[PDB]
DNA sequence: GGCCGCTACGTATCGTAGATATATCTACGC
DNA sequence: GCGTAGATATATCTACGATACGTAGCGGCC
């Protein structure tokens, strides 16, 4: 006879994400995905809308004590915050933080935090940074489509200080062409690349023919700062940050030192590093109005200046300045 | 081994009827449609269907689980790692209560299996969207084949040209995601395996052949499990059931899952009674009726006959 | 349900088996799927008009499955039979079959000899169905002849009457109105038991079973359709060798 | 054997009830 | 101080069912 049994018992595999496992799109480069243009992306891909979705699987984890069928009936403000909402969702703020645990939750993924600002959390000041209203880059959304890429909005269009892309050294547009009206960033249904109120269609050949070699410096500091975030694999320490600005003030203190010619050019950005190395370490840095001018006239870039250790950037800041000091 | 595990005796009569039940035998037919469909699964050289016919109760339910099983087996060693990433997704076909096949219904099934949130609610980013949602949960949950049980409720179209519409629409289904689909059912689906050119090149066509009573190989091998049925059998006493072979074979045309059902019936009928071994009586009392086997032997000769195309 | 149009209405079968299916306690929340199903305040569950007939299919295959009863109860099952395609047989049939199939519930179906009409319409239905004859009393076999008399021995004694009547000179009269039937039997009797303690009269005579029979006109009808769905129930040692000889099995 | 009339059925269409997009007033948090 | 959200009414779109009409297949007559 036969003496083969088989045994027809399923195998409990582990469990399946809720939402799909979506990647998200240049992750470590200057061109990241938004967090909402993220959660855009994953309500279209599930068929939904993005509220819809909000309130189907987000807000029972964000909102602790609620009747979820109950949730699932309201407007996206109750749990987002419209008051607030603006762009600066992308930043380091409370509910920012929550949603991002929670879809890192769902989905299992280990990489959501990289696509807001929470890693910088008390490091860089939140007032200032982010614009109020949504903006894009229409040659960038124009170009994705007619290459059959996938449409986003990257972390830099959520800046104040960030105004043109490199790419294509094109304005930035807050203002759509067909409604006139600008377009919160947090919406019913606002797929990325289109008007979140009129349906119209956002990307056109829009030619930038303004001096774009001021803000560039700016523009490509935040690029690092957003680049650089994957690539440290941990948790930035504020002290590390704080004592690196204090070196760099110890370069600059000696580089006047040995030229005197370089205190007027360096005695506002010295007098704000020596404040805020007297003011509470903890407290954040504000961004473009310190570290960004300070790594500038340090000739140093804000990759070296968060990405280097301390004997690399000690050596570095020497050569920069002609320094004999050795670390 | 050939005996069932000894101390199942002391087991009260539910233990016993348990072990039969989950107890499966492999034949030779059986298992070799097991390797031809996993090798067709590994391997799916341009093919996107994998069309499966069979008697009722050859066991095309049976190797649909087995498949699954396996397949999920294989896998997982990997899953840990790769999350979203549902090995084998088999549903099985509902026959509509309408005149024609809903394929809503198909699609929100579709869904459901694939623990879509949601589904009710939904929407069209342009039953246009739940297709699409399933285009999209194919796509990104990435499975590696596509059972659809029951096959023939495909077809439950009064309309001669929608009956190939029906492959049409899983075709335009399967080519934006990329996903085999292999499709099982009775003899009512070669109605559906080569029309048009699109489901001629792509589709590949498994037949569950049953144990036919002319060739002494094949009868050799319906003793043989016989036998095997007979010796795994939790019974206090082996009752002799090789002999009764043509009495076995007019009752279930050589289908095996008949014979397993049959036998399930005559031991629960013993056991029920405290019996220690079976009469010819016993099987005779839960046989089934000859129209129904003259009826069951009609439609498998004619599915044969459109089968037996060269 | 006999439907009013010539379509059998699976919307009203889907929604009273939900309805007959769900009367426990209210303690059980299942939480059915669908959002158009759910319970009220007197514990009975309203179903509205606007939910589609396959979601409360769905969600009496999800009752089902939670609650696993034995067996599936359906009366008069050739109320389905009431249809205008030929065809449309198979297709209520099948949609029986995959009901029960997902839910794993056996259906039994209880119906009068019209009910063969969906016998062995198909080789799939034919394997997964197995077949109970409720055969009445003949007169040729003198078993059931013998069996029909202590029957009606039985029902003489058990009539709460002062005097026993007796049943067994007349039993041709009662098995040609009965025809064997048991219940129909019953019915006649309880009839004409209604009669006598009416009249209050210690016996039942003769020309009162005569009052509360039944037409020959009737009970020719009823013969005609009995015998006409006998010999398609009829199984013979002839319907054995061809089915042994077209298997090759002779 | 051929042509005409009947009628059974599919189907386009239109009505109708419910979901919903949105505009507007008012309060409140930023 | 002003955005900015929340509530609500309302017509209008939309899904679904009922219905009358066109047509083709089939039965009847020369
Ligand atoms: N080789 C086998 N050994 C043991 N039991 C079997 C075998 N094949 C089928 N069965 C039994 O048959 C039942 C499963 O149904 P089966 O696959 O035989 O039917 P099918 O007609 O091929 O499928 P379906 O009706 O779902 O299309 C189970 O009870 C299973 O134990
Ligand atoms: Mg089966």
């Amino acid at each position: 006879i036969y003496s083969e049994h088989w045994s027809l018992n399923p195998l409990e595999i582990p469990q399946r994400s809720r939402l799909f496992s979506l990647e998200p799109v240049a992750v470590g480069t200057p061109y990241a995905e938004s967090l909402s243009s993220y959660l855009h992306r994953l309500a279209q891909a599930h068929c939904l809308t993005s509220e819809k979705l909000v309130m189907g699987e987000i807000a029972p984890l964000i909102l602790k004590d609620e009747d979820k069928s109950e949730l699932l009936s309201k407007n996206l403000s109750h749990l987002l915050g419209n008051s607030d909402a603006k762009p600066a969702i992308n930043g380091m703020r409370e509910m920012t933080e929550k949603l991002v645990t929670v879809l890192e939750e769902l989905t299992m993924r280990q990489d959501l935090r990289f696509l807001t600002l929470l890693s910088w959390k008390g490091m860089i000041y939140d007032k200032g940074l982010f614009r109020n209203y949504r903006a894009w880059c229409p040659c960038c959304c124009e170009e994705w489509m007619q290459k059959n890429k996938t449409i986003y909005e990257p972390l830099s269009w959520s800046f104040k200080d960030v105004e043109f892309c490199l790419i294509h050294k094109q304005r930035l547009i807050e203002e759509c062409s067909h409604c006139g009206a600008r377009l919160p960033v947090m919406a019913r249904l606002s797929p990325a690349g289109f008007c979140s109120r009129c349906y119209g269609w956002l990307g056109q050949e829009i030619k930038g023919e303004e001096e774009i070699e001021k803000y560039r410096v700016n523009i490509q500091g935040i690029s690092e700062l957003i680049a650089l975030t994957p690539q440290l694999g941990y948790k930035p320490i504020p002290i590390e940050l704080t004592r690196k600005l204090q070196l760099i003030l110890l370069v600059f203190e000696q580089a006047i030192g040995k030229d005197v010619k370089l205190l007027g050019d360096l005695g506002g950005i010295m007098e704000s590093l020596r404040i805020a190395s007297t003011t509470n370490q903890s407290q954040p840095y504000h961004l473009v109005k310190l570290i960004i001018p300070v790594c500038e006239k340090a000739k140093i870039s804000v990759f070296q200046l968060f990405g280097s250790d301390f004997k690399e950037l000690g050596k570095i800041l020497f050569g920069n300045f002609s320094l004999e000091l050795k670390l | 081994s050939t005996g069932f595990p000894l101390e199942l005796l002391t087991r009260p009569a539910t233990e016993r009827l348990a072990y039969f039940e989950n107890y499966t035998v492999a034949h030779p037919r059986l298992k070799e449609v097991y390797e031809i469909l996993m090798r067709t699964i590994a391997e799916p050289a341009g093919a996107s269907f994998i069309f499966v016919y069979g008697a009722s109760g050859v066991g095309k339910t049976t190797l649909r689980l087995r498949v699954e099983q396996k397949l999920t087996e294989l896998a997982l060693p990997k899953l840990e790692s790769d999350r979203a990433r549902v090995p084998v997704v088999g549903i099985e076909a509902i026959a509509p209560e309408s005149r024609y096949f809903n394929w809503k219904e198909y699609y929100t099934r579709a869904l459901i299996t694939l623990e879509e949130p949601l589904i009710d609610h939904k929407f069209d980013y342009g039953a246009p969207a739940l297709r699409r949602a399933l285009e999209n949960a194919l796509i990104h949950r990435h499975p590696d084949v596509f059972f659809v049980d029951e096959a023939q409720h495909f077809g439950k179209v009064a309309s001669g040209y929608k009956l190939q519409d029906q492959l049409d629409c899983l075709k335009s289904l399967a080519n934006m995601t990329g996903i085999l689909h292999c499709l099982l059912g009775t003899y009512e689906l070669l109605t559906f395996r080569n029309l048009s050119g699109q489901l001629s090149r792509r589709s590949v066509d498994i037949h569950f052949r049953r144990y036919c009573a002319d060739s002494p190989e094949d009868v050799q091998a319906f003793k043989s499990v016989l036998l095997t049925f007979q010796q795994h059998l939790p019974l206090a006493e082996t009752p002799n059931l090789v002999d009764h072979w043509e009495y076995f074979y007019e009752r279930t045309l050589g289908c095996i899952g008949t014979l397993k059902d049959w036998l399930k019936r005559v031991l629960s009928d013993a056991l029920d009674r405290e019996a220690t071994t079976i009469t010819l009586k016993d099987l005779q009392k839960r046989a089934l009726s000859v129209a129904q086997c003259q009826k069951m032997f009609k439609e498998i000769q004619e599915g044969e006959r459109q089968l037996s195309e060269t | 349900i006999a439907p009013e149009s010539r379509y059998f209405n699976w919307k009203e079968y889907y929604t009273r088996a939900l309805i007959t299916l769900e009367e426990p306690l209210i303690d059980h929340k299942f939480d059915y799927g669908v959002r158009g199903i759910s319970r009220d305040n007197f514990g009975k569950i309203n179903v509205e008009s606007k939910v589609v007939a396959p979601a409360l299919r769905r969600a009496l295959e999800n009752a089902l499955i939670h609650r696993h009863p034995d067996v599936f109860f359906v009366d008069e099952a050739q109320h389905f039979g009431k249809v205008a395609s030929g065809y449309k047989l198979q297709d209520q049939l099948d949609c029986l079959k995959s009901l029960a199939n997902m839910t794993g519930i056996l259906h039994c179906l209880l119906g009068t000899y019209e009910l063969l009409t969906f016998r062995n319409l198909s080789g799939q239905l034919s394997r997964r169905s197995v077949d109970i004859h409720f055969r009445r009393y003949c007169a040729d076999s003198p078993e059931d002849v013998q069996a029909f008399k202590s029957v009606l021995l039985t029902f003489q004694q058990h009539l709460p009457l002062a005097e026993t009547p007796n049943l067994v000179d007349h039993w041709e009269y009662f098995y040609e109105r009965t025809l064997g039937c048991i219940g129909t039997l019953k019915d006649w009797l309880k009839r004409v038991l209604s009669d006598a303690l009416d009249r209050e009269a210690t016996t039942i005579t003769l020309k009162d079973l005569q009052k509360r029979a039944l037409s020959v006109a009737q009970c020719q009808k009823m013969f005609k359709e009995i015998q006409e769905g006998e010999r398609q129930l009829s199984e013979t040692e002839a319907d054995v060798q061809n089915l042994r000889s077209a298997l090759g099995l002779g």
